[PDB]
C-alpha cells in the first residue's frame, strides 16, 4: 500500500523556525494536491497551507510570509516528501499540525492520506 | 491539554465513483479540507442511518451533506456520495438497501 511517515514538530521559542515534514512512498501514483492543517484546542482549525501537484499554493492569512510549503518528488519514481517550513513563529501558531495528500494509484481510488500529526508549541 | 481531543492517527479518505465526480461540484477545496479533519478527529460524528449496516450522515457545507462509512480495522473512511441540502433527502428503503450494497462491495475489497 501507501507509505505516509511524517517528522518535526515540539515544542519553539518565538521568531523560531521549525521545520515539519511528512513523507508518502510506496509505488507510482499520480499526486493532485498536498497541505498542511492545524487545529488549537476550543476552536475550529483551520487549513494551513495547499500545493497542487503543478506547485498552485494557498496559505491562510495569518500565517503568510512566515509559512512556506515546498515539496520533493524524488524523481517522481517513488516518494514525496512534503515540508511546512515556519519561520518568525508566533504563539498563534501552537496547534496539532496534520499533513495530507491526494493521489491515484494506477486503476486505483482517489485517496487523500493524512498524518498522524504533531503538536507544535510556541510558548515565550 | 495541549492536544485536542479526539484521535490522531494516520487515516485514509477513500471517494467512490459516485462522490469524485460529484465532489467539487460541491465543496471548495478548503470545505473538503475541513470535512476530513473532522472526521480524523472524530469518526462517529455523522448521525447513523439503520438498515444500512453503520452508514453515516454528515450535514456541513450551507446545507451539503455526505455519507460515509469508516471501516473499524483498516481506518479507512468511504465516502459513498454528497447530495445537496434541497435535493432528495428523502430515504427509503430501495435507497438504504442499495448504499448498503455498495457499500459492501467497498468493505470485502480488502478482507
Amino acid at each position: 500500500q501507501v507509505q505516509l511517515q511524517e517528522s518535526g514538530g515540539g515544542l519553539v521559542q518565538p521568531g523560531g523556525s521549525l521545520r515539519l515534514s511528512c513523507v508518502v512512498s510506496g509505488d507510482r501514483r499520480t499526486i493532485y494536491t498536498m497541505g498542511w492543517f492545524r487545529q488549537a484546542p476550543g476552536n475550529q482549525g483551520e487549513l494551513v497551507a495547499t500545493m497542487t501537484s503543478s506547485g498552485v499554493t494557498t496559505y491562510v492569512d495569518s500565517v503568510k510570509g512566515r509559512f512556506s510549503i515546498s515539496r520533493d518528488s524524488a524523481e517522481d519514481s517513488a516518494k514525496n516528501t512534503v515540508s511546512l517550513q515556519m519561520n518568525s513563529l508566533k504563539p498563534e501558531d501552537t496547534a496539532f499540525y496534520t499533513c495530507y495528500e491526494e493521489s491515484r494509484r494506477p486503476l486505483g481510488s482517489r485517496n487523500t492520506y493524512w498524518g498522524q500529526g504533531t503538536q507544535v508549541t510556541v510558548s515565550s | 491539554g495541549l492536544v485536542p481531543r479526539g484521535s490522531h492517527m494516520k487515516s485514509v479518505f477513500v471517494e467512490s465513483t459516485i462522490f469524485e465526480k460529484y465532489r467539487d461540484e460541491y465543496l471548495s477545496d478548503e470545505e473538503y479540507r475541513l470535512f476530513q479533519a473532522e472526521l480524523m478527529l472524530n469518526p462517529k460524528l455523522g448521525d447513523v442511518i439503520q438498515g444500512t449496516g453503520g452508514l453515516r450522515k454528515i450535514r456541513v457545507a450551507g446545507g451539503s451533506r455526505i455519507i460515509y462509512y469508516f471501516l473499524d480495522e483498516k481506518r479507512r473512511f468511504y465516502l459513498l456520495t454528497i447530495y445537496g441540502k434541497n435535493e432528495m433527502s428523502d430515504l427509503n428503503a430501495n435507497q438504504r438497501k442499495q448504499l448498503m450494497a455498495f457499500m459492501e462491495a467497498w468493505r470485502n475489497e480488502q478482507s
